């Protein structure tokens, strides 16, 4: 969607696999702020928006 | 004939026209009938790194 | 090649498609279809190119 409009969505229950994001190799920003990109596998959340 | 080059190199791919590429890679005789159909590919053929 | 790289340094496929038009018989035809054969009478003609 345009940016106007821009898509969220919400993820919760489920397992979350974020080793799918970080060995793509298309992604050029992988910018993350207050959470190190190499351990998003490693901790809980309980909601997240897209 | 099929191949890949980068975008500078496009205006090379025509009859008459000099670069790396008409001198060592690909060369176009200057009696040449037929089409040049170049696109982008930058999904397909570049990876981050 | 890299995403981040400018158009000049981005990736393009070409294709190249050389046409021969010898004395040989034409194997290489449009989607034009075949019309009915009217002899005896003046007609415009397209015989195999």
């Amino acid at each position: 969607a345009s940016v106007y409009a821009w898509n969220r969505k919400r993820i919760s229950n489920c397992v979350a696999d974020y080793s799918v994001l970080y060995n793509s190799a298309s992604f050029s920003t992988f910018k993350c702020y207050g959470v190190s990109p190499t351990k998003l596998n490693d901790l809980c959340f309980t909601n997240v928006y897209a | 004939d099929s191949f890949v080059i980068r975008g500078d190199e496009v205006r090379q791919i025509a009859p008459g026209q000099t670069g790396k590429i008409a001198d060592y890679n690909y060369k176009l005789p200057d009696d040449f009938t037929g089409c040049v159909i170049a696109w982008n590919s930058n999904n397909l053929d570049s990876k981050v790194g | 090649f890299q995403p981040t790289n400018g158009v000049g340094y981005q990736p393009y496929r070409v294709v190249v498609l050389s046409f021969e038009l010898l004395h040989a018989p034409a194997t290489v035809c449009g989607p034009k279809k075949s019309t009915n054969l009217v002899k005896n009478k003046c007609v415009n003609f397209n015989f195999n190119g």
